[PDB]
């Protein structure tokens, strides 16, 4: 920096070092809080696909999954039977 | 050895199963460049809060633009970084001219931000930060070892030799001139009508 | 050695950074010498136009005039006005010098002979020019001379005009090259220089060159008759030397840009034998 | 756009400027600066400046900047079609000409209203 | 004048000059350093030490099994109430010995 | 002159495209082998990851591990997982290196491995 | 005037062979463009897509291989 | 249809008395031309752009509002009277548009 | 023994030195080293094969 | 420390909070509005890269144009402040007492309230 | 809208799932309940929630002490050899 | 997988494409899909292994081909992978590989200029209208 000293005399490091440190500490604390506690809670991956889920949300999700699977299986079977019956009736 | 020490009363597997939760909680995961970028963005926000001089506010807005460009470069959106910088440096230039016209001396209103900071803004921000997180399941880098990720090494040579593109404007043209051409024309009409409105406001 | 090697992993790389710094210093010193020679050439060419000898006694036959003036500018003392802002008065020329000495990175001397593998050369040039205009405006403002402030406003107007003029020129040029890199122009200009397509707007190209170079009739910011000196009316010594160096750097590098984008760059004028040339050779 | 080499080169340029700083400091040895009344005051062609820091200018050409803000974006919107004009089709050609015509009409309206010139205030 | 009324009636007190004996100690920066080192230790240092110890233990177990196979291949290594066994696919795993 | 110069530039572009046809042909000839090598390496990494996942998750149960690994009901489509998609350089990476290597290799010898 | 001239010329270029007809009237865009534009387009009905050659069956010379 | 009826009433009023310039009704023309296209929007993206265009047209209409009238008050010939209604309208409209657009 | 720096500063210096040494050690001895990452420690020979340890 | 998604999602509303918080000077509010538009620009680019959405990537220039038009309108209004005789510091355009201002004091334009 | 393009002008990776979902929605008389499979596949290809859950589980397992040494990969033969066996390419050798 | 560098792999493939044509066709047919999106390599692993084995078989060359291979390597090193610029040397290598017996007479009928060291410098000699693509 040409005339680096004259340029950096007034503000070598910070204008309000205390406030800069408070900003850094708040940012660090908030990142810690979010990542460690808040986002994992919302994601709810601790008991994901657990065979014995103790969480109501996970139990509801597994219920939705099994119910959708049962619906798809039943409808596929019924449609196959219906198509077979129609094909049999066609050749008469 | 930790295994030898633990073997006297339990197994290392059990000791780890008990202490690893606390270890993970106290483990900081971040990269120096990302931390620096984010901290400087937030520090520029703080400087904007505490500075009332219009010239310094404009300088900090310019530095914020520079740091946004730096993030885009880190994320590898270099073309958009360049476009942002060229588009906004002219705006900052015009803002400097406007400051020369109005408030040349730089003297600003004698405003004390502490009163509102303690009455409304600090607690409201605390509540918003406590109850606000939209990121659902995005994972930080260093969350898992980089050696588990492998897709970035995959290369499609058939598509490569079938690809004739040579510039990074292909998505932009496919959007502005093929798919979002309706919004492109709307923007053109909006700018024309805005020029008319500006002329009428001048009159 | 096995247990000592890890201690030097980061210690054995500092010499490499030092070598990189040394090479950059050499490049910057060489370009500074080129600009000094350009200043001497300018004085001699004006002397020819005005029918005078020009620099002839500072060094035998005026061979060291630029060296003498640079050393004198270093020697001259500097004082900051009491009413002026001490920090900004020195900060602005420092930033201007840094930007001007960063100019040379956006230069190509061959198909891929560039210090860095930059693609958006035109974007870099526009950004650097905008930054230098910022520095000139701040110089004029923080030096409270009314003439300097008027020079800064004139610089703002020149920047406003340059935006559209250079943007339209670049828009017309990229329509052929299809890239911001300087190399892609020469491959098309091998057969015929791109200036032939723009022969009709040759006057506008000349206007663009002069306007971007801040030469007459576009020396409004530094107008020495309308204004005392311009934006540097209260700057002396190396503070003013930095502005002069930046102006000449911009002149040299935009001359290079024009030569590459419109006059074939590093391709000889093969159009002078176009009639006699053959487009193919089949045995 | 570059890489970290650009930041390292910025640092190298600052280190280079330190060389000129050293030369300027060393030059201090070959002259002495006396303290005088008007030596550190604003220069106004050999007389004291009446006003300082109240140097407001008249921004009576602000319409040009206003229109520059719009036309910069208008021109920026044309880059992708110019870059990939080899891929042009009927729709893309029509849209490009439509946009250019809109720009021309806006410029014509500005000329008609005479907002591209200096005004009294 | 009513615009500048506040400045006219502002009461300004003359400064009192005193010698500052602790200016160069930079106590605020010392406090910043203390806070930074405390946080760094408590989080990063503890995590690094524990992770380094785990990695050293895993590497030691790997090398010990690599040497043990040469002496007698196919036998699971027992160390510290832990059983190190090689799966048929070739993946070493450490499990509870009991 | 403008019309003739534009015509000449189009002639140059079309000649370049004519040669690009042959370049594309050569690239097509070379494509299958590099694709095979890339696929083999990709599948080797996938096999390693599958083994690691099975070992780590089978403790809770084989069914649990299978449920965790399964991602799509219909397997006729291949959708690799990516945190983000490459955009610059036609969805490629110019600098496959660390930042230190990227900075130094432009001035220091030995970083480039001379792929010939 | 230039627009009218080029449009008239483009409409007159129908005399030339298919590859040399005016690109204003006939589209010649990359594979990424053409696939999305004509994927389920019954108006064009190009057919199946050649993956390793990036073209539809009905496009002229879609799969062009050596020998 | 509703725009047509309101335009008819406005034409009658203008014949009664003229305090509105041609730019005022040109802005009304733009609003009438572009505002019904909103209901044809099939995506929130196109809806946002159409509403932005209509907002610009309405801002144009507010800009072209008549300011000074030739009334029968002869007392303020040589005194400055300050009216902030024009700036208030423009300020609030502009900032409301900004907030709505960003959100 | 007697120390001008505090015990906490000594602990910080020790742990920082351990971090530095462990990082360099793992980067220098537990790496494939097919890429030239540490100058003056890896060989700068010309490789005639895709994989040659440097 | 924070994932980019959460960081940008948070800083957008933080920028809005700063805009509201700072003293209401039209020029300052205009700068803050420009910064808000640029935050949206960055967030849209981030999401476009993540989801491979050309529409999200292309939102960049649309945001730039809207921001430019709004900035032009803001410049015009700030200039119009002069002819309308309004202080750029809006808080000085009303007589309401405000402890946030050190030197806010207005009197009726009179010299003496009592004559006799 | 869903353009279906990639970031280099190619095809969006979700296009097959999106096409399947749209086809099912058009064909079915009860698309909400009868297109669950296709819609979930599209949402998975779009959000990648399941992969993130798998990564979370794998991180927890790695934190737990169960894995010591993975087998080395012999790239010449495209095979996997146990870490115990010594090879020329082995880091330790 | 090959322990061979990229440009050498390209040079070898330019010849191997004619010897393992059936394997290449099998691999291509296996990887064919109805959309430009690539197919899962797990399905084409077997064809890929067959292609790679044939490529290993083909990579062998006669010693008389060494000079042509070296000059082609030098060309592909000086030019950053531009196959078109170096196709002449790659074509010579393919010719030597195919029926190497006749390459003896090929070399015998060589001129003095051809019997010289081949140095490539594309910066000095760009060529004619080189698009680098
Ligand atoms: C590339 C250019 C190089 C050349 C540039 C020019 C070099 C020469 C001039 C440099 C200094 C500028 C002139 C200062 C003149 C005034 C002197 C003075 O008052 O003291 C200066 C400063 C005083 O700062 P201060 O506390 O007064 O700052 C506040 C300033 N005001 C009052 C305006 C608000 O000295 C120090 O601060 C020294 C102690 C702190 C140093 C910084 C520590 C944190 C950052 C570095 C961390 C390093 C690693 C360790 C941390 C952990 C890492 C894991
Ligand atoms: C490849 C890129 C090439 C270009 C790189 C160019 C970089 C050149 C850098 C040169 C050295 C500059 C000093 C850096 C060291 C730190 C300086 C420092 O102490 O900072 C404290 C000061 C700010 O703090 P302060 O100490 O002045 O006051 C604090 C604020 N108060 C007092 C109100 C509480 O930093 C600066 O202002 C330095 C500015 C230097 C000039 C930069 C000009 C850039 C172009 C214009 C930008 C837009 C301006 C718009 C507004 C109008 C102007 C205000
Ligand atoms: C970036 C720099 C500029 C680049 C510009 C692009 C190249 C253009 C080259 C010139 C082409 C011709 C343009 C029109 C000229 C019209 C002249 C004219 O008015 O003639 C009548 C004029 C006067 O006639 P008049 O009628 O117009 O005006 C006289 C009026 N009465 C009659 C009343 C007296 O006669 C002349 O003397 C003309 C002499 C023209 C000589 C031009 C030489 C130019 C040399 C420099 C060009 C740049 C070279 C760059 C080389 C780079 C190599 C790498
Ligand atoms: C001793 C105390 C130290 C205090 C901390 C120091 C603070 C330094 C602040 C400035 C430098 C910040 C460096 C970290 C961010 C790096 C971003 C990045 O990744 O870019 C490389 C990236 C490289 O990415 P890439 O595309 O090569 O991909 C890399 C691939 N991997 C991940 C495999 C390595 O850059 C780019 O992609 C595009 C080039 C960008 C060039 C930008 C040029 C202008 C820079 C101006 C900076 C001005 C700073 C000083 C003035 C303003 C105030 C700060
Ligand atoms: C890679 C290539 C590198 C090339 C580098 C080339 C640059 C060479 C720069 C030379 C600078 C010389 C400075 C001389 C300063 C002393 C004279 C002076 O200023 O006088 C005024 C004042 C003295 O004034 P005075 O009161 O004696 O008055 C003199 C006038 N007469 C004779 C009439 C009485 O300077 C002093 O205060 C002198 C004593 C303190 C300084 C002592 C010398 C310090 C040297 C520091 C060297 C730092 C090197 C840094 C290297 C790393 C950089 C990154
Ligand atoms: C300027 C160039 C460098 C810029 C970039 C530097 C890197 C990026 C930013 C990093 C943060 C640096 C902030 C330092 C600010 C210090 C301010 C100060 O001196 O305040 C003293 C102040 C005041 O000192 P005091 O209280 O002794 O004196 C004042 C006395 N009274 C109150 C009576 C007036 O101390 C405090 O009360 C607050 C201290 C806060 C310290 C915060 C330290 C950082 C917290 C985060 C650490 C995260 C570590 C993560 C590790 C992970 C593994 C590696
Ligand atoms: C009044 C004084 C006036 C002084 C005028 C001087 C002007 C400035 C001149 C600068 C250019 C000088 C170039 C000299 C040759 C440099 C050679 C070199 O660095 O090797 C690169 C070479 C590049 O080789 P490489 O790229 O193969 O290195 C990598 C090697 N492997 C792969 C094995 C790791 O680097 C090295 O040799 C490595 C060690 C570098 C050690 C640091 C060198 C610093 C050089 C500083 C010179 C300062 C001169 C000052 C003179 C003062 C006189 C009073
Ligand atoms: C090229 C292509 C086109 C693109 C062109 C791009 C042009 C960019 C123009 C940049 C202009 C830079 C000069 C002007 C700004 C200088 C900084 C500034 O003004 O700071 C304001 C603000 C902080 O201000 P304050 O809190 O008062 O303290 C000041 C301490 N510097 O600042 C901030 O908010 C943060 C400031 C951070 C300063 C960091 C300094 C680091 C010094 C490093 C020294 C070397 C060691 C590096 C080690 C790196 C290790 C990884
Ligand atoms: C033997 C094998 C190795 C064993 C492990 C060794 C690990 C390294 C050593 C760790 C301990 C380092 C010393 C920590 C001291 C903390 C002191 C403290 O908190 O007191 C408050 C402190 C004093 O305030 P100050 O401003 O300095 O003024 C002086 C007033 N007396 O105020 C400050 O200065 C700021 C204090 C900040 C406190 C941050 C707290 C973060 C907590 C994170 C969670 C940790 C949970 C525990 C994890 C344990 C895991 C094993
Ligand atoms: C872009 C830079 C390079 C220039 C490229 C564009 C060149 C355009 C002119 C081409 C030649 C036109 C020949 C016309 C012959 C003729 O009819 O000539 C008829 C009469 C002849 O008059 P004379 O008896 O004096 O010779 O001339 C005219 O009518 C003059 C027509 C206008 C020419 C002005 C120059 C062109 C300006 C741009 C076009 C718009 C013109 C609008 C006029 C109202």
């Amino acid at each position: 920096v040409y005339q680096g000293f004259k340029v950096l005399r007034r503000n070598p490091t910070f204008y309000n070092p205390r406030s800069a440190g408070m900003v850094a500490l708040s940012y660090f604390a908030y990142s810690y809080y979010v990542n460690k506690y808040y986002k994992p809670q919302n994601s709810n991956f601790e008991e994901y696909n657990s065979s014995h889920p103790h969480n109501h949300d996970e139990k509801v999700r597994q219920y939705h999954e099994k119910t959708n699977q049962a619906i798809r299986d039943a409808v596929l079977e019924k449609r196959a039977e219906h198509d077979q019956r129609l094909r049999e009736e066609a050749k008469l | 050895f930790l295994i030898t020490i633990t073997s006297y009363f339990s197994n290392i597997i059990e000791f780890n199963s008990y202490i690893i939760n606390l270890i993970d909680f106290i483990t900081p995961l971040f990269f120096i460049e990302n931390f620096v970028i984010q901290f400087f963005i937030l520090y520029l926000f703080y400087l904007l809060i505490v500075n009332n001089n219009l010239y310094y506010i404009l300088l900090y807005i310019f530095l914020e633009i520079v740091f946004f460009g730096l993030f885009l470069c880190l994320y590898q959106l270099e073309l958009f970084t360049g476009f942002l910088w060229v588009a906004e440096f002219a705006i900052v230039f015009i803002a400097v001219v406007l400051l020369f016209y109005l408030n040349i001396d730089g003297l600003h209103l004698k405003y004390n931000h502490n009163i509102n900071n303690v009455l409304y803004y600090t607690p409201s921000l605390v509540l918003f930060l406590i109850f606000f997180n939209i990121d659902y399941f995005s994972e930080l880098e260093l969350f898992l070892p980089l050696e588990l990720s492998f897709i970035d090494i995959y290369d499609d040579y058939y598509e490569g030799f079938n690809n004739s593109i040579m510039n990074d404007f292909t998505p932009l043209t496919l959007s502005y001139y093929s798919i979002n051409s309706a919004e492109f024309i709307i923007i053109g009409l909006l700018l024309l009508l805005g020029s008319v409105a500006c002329v009428n406001l001048y009159k | 050695g096995f247990w000592i090697a890890p201690l030097f992993v980061n210690i054995l790389s500092l010499p490499l950074y030092l070598v990189m710094l040394v090479y950059n210093i050499v490049c910057m010193l060489l370009i500074t010498l080129v600009i000094a020679s350009i200043t001497l050439i300018e004085r001699k060419v004006l002397s020819l136009v005005q029918r005078r000898v020009g620099p002839h006694y500072v060094g035998y036959r005026g061979r060291l005039q630029y060296i003498a003036d640079a050393l004198k500018l270093f020697i001259k003392g500097i004082v900051v006005p009491e009413g002026s802002n001490k920090f900004w008065f020195v900060a602005i020329p420092s930033a201007a010098g840094a930007i001007c000495y960063t100019f040379w990175i956006n230069s190509m001397w061959g198909p891929s002979v560039s210090i860095f593998d930059l693609e958006y050369n035109l974007v870099y040039a526009t950004i650097l020019s905008i930054l230098f205009s910022f520095c000139i405006m701040l110089t004029g403002y923080f030096s409270k001379s009314k003439y300097a402030f008027m020079a800064s406003i004139r610089c703002a107007i020149l920047m406003l005009n340059i935006e559209i003029f250079l943007g339209l020129l670049v828009i017309n040029l990229i329509f052929i090259s299809e890239s911001f890199c300087f190399s892609v122009f020469v491959i098309y200009q091998e057969i015929i220089w791109l200036i032939f397509i723009f022969f009709g707007v040759s006057g506008l190209i000349f206007i663009t060159f002069l306007l971007e170079t801040n030469r007459a009739p576009f020396d409004l910011a530094e107008a020495e008759s309308e204004l005392v000196t311009g934006y540097s009316v209260e700057y002396g010594g190396f503070y003013f030397a930095l502005y002069y160096l930046g102006e000449y750097f911009h002149l040299f590098f935009f001359s290079m840009v024009i030569s590459i984008v419109l006059f074939g760059g590093w391709e000889l004028p093969n159009f002078l034998y176009l009639f006699l040339l053959n487009d193919f050779n089949i045995l | 756009m570059g890489d970290a080499v650009v930041i390292h080169l910025i640092q190298n340029v600052l280190i280079f400027g330190i060389i000129f700083w050293l030369l300027t400091w060393g030059a201090e040895y070959f002259y002495t600066v006396k303290q005088q009344l008007t030596k550190k005051q604003f220069y106004e062609c050999g007389f004291k400046s009446i006003s300082e820091l109240n140097i407001q200018i008249n921004f009576n050409f602000f319409m040009l900047a206003v229109f520059l803000i719009l036309y910069d974006v208008e021109f920026t919107f044309l880059f992708p079609v110019l870059f990939n004009f080899s891929m042009f089709s009927t729709t893309e050609l029509f849209l490009a000409f439509f946009f250019i015509f809109l720009i021309l009409v806006s410029l014509l309206y500005d000329w008609l209203n005479n907002v591209l010139s200096w005004s009294a205030e | 004048q009513n615009n500048d009324r506040w400045v006219y009636e502002r009461r300004k007190s003359n400064f009192i000059a005193q010698v500052d004996y602790e200016y160069f100690k930079f106590n605020h920066w010392r406090t910043a350093w203390r806070y930074f080192r405390n946080i760094f230790l408590l989080t990063a240092g503890v995590s690094f030490l524990y992770n380094m110890e785990l990695d050293e233990g895993l590497g030691g177990l790997s090398l010990k099994y690599k040497e043990f196979v040469k002496t007698n291949p196919g036998q699971d290594l027992l160390i510290g109430n832990i059983r190190v066994t090689q799966r048929p696919n070739g993946l070493l795993v450490a499990v509870d010995a009991h | 002159l403008q019309m003739w110069g534009v015509g000449k530039i189009i002639e140059i572009k079309k000649f370049m495209k004519r040669r690009d046809i042959e370049l594309k042909g050569l690239q097509r000839k070379a494509a299958p082998f590099m694709q095979s090598m890339n696929d083999v390496r990709h599948l080797a990494l996938r096999e390693r990851n599958d083994m690691l996942y099975n070992e780590l998750l089978s403790v809770h149960g084989e069914e649990y591990a299978q449920k965790m690994q399964k991602r799509f009901h219909q397997t006729d489509i291949w959708a690799p997982f990516r945190h983000r998609y490459a955009y610059m350089y036609n969805s490629s990476n110019k600098n496959v290196k660390d930042y230190k290597q990227v900075t130094l290799s432009r001035y220091i010898n030995g970083f480039d491995k001379f792929n010939v | 005037f230039c627009l009218l001239f080029v449009l008239a010329d483009a409409w007159g270029r129908e005399k030339y062979a298919q590859p040399y007809k005016s690109q204003i009237l006939h589209g010649r865009q990359p594979f990424g463009h053409t696939f999305v534009q004509n994927y389920r387009n019954q108006a064009t009905d190009l057919g199946r897509w050649n993956h390793n050659f990036a073209c539809y069956e009905k496009q002229p010379g879609c799969g062009r291989d050596f020998d | 249809i509703f725009n047509n009826y309101f335009l008819y009433i406005t034409e009658k009023h203008i014949k009664i008395l003229n305090n509105y310039s041609i730019d005022y009704f040109f802005s009304i023309i733009n609003i009438t031309l572009f505002i019904p296209m909103i209901f044809l929007s099939n995506t929130l993206f196109t809806f946002f752009f159409l509403i932005e265009l209509v907002s610009c047209a309405i801002f144009y209409k507010f800009i072209v509002s008549k300011i000074s009238f030739k009334n029968s008050n002869y007392k303020d010939n040589y005194f400055s009277i300050f009216s902030k209604n024009y700036l208030n309208v423009l300020f609030y409209q502009y900032w409301s548009s900004f907030f709505s657009s960003v959100m | 023994a007697v120390r001008f720096v505090g015990p906490l500063n000594i602990v910080f210096a020790g742990v920082a030195f351990l971090m530095f040494y462990e990082n360099n050690y793992k980067k220098l001895y537990l790496n494939p080293r097919y890429s030239y990452t540490m100058p003056y420690l890896q060989s700068a020979k010309i490789t005639k094969n895709l994989y040659e340890k440097l | 420390m924070l994932t980019w998604i959460s960081f940008w999602s948070l800083i957008f509303w933080l920028i809005l909070i700063i805009l509201v918080l700072k003293p209401k000077n039209f020029i300052s509010i205009l700068f803050m509005s420009e910064l808000t538009w640029l935050a949206l620009y960055c967030l849209s680019l981030l999401f476009g890269a993540i989801y491979c959405d050309i529409t999200l990537l292309s939102i960049s220039f649309f945001i730039l144009g809207v921001a430019g038009l709004e900035f032009s309108f803001g410049i015009l209004i700030a200039i119009l402040y002069k002819n309308l005789n309004e202080s750029l510091n809006t808080d000085l355009n009303n007589n309401n007492n405000n402890q946030n201002i050190f030197d806010k004091n207005f009197k009726t334009p009179l010299e003496k309230i009592n004559w006799q | 809208s869903y353009s279906g393009y990639s970031l280099n002008g190619g095809v969006h990776p979700c296009l097959p799932f999106y096409e399947r979902m749209l086809q099912c929605a058009k064909s079915e008389a009860l698309p909400i309940k009868m297109c669950t499979a296709q819609t979930e596949d599209y949402l998975e290809c779009h959000h990648r929630k399941k992969q993130y859950a798998l990564n979370y589980a794998i991180k927890k397992e790695l934190n737990n002490i169960r894995i010591v040494a993975l087998p080395r990969y012999d790239e010449e033969n495209d095979t996997f050899v146990p870490f115990s066996q010594a090879t020329a390419d082995h880091i330790f050798q | 997988k090959m322990n061979t560098k990229s440009f050498e792999v390209l040079i070898h493939s330019q010849y191997a494409f004619d010897v393992c044509r059936e394997q290449v066709y099998n691999f291509e047919d296996c990887r064919q899909t109805d959309t430009p999106l690539p197919k899962d390599p797990i399905h084409c692993k077997a064809q890929a292994k067959e292609v790679l084995s044939c490529y290993k078989e083909a990579e062998k060359m006669d010693p008389i081909c060494l000079s042509s291979f070296n000059d082609s390597r030098e060309c592909m090193f000086k030019s950053d992978g531009n196959l078109y610029n170096c196709k002449t040397w790659i074509n010579q290598y393919v010719t030597c590989q195919k029926n190497p017996a006749a390459f003896a007479e090929f070399l015998e009928a060589s001129t003095a200029e051809q019997l010289k060291s081949k140095k490539f410098d594309f910066v000095k000699n760009r060529g004619h209208s080189d698009k680098y693509l």
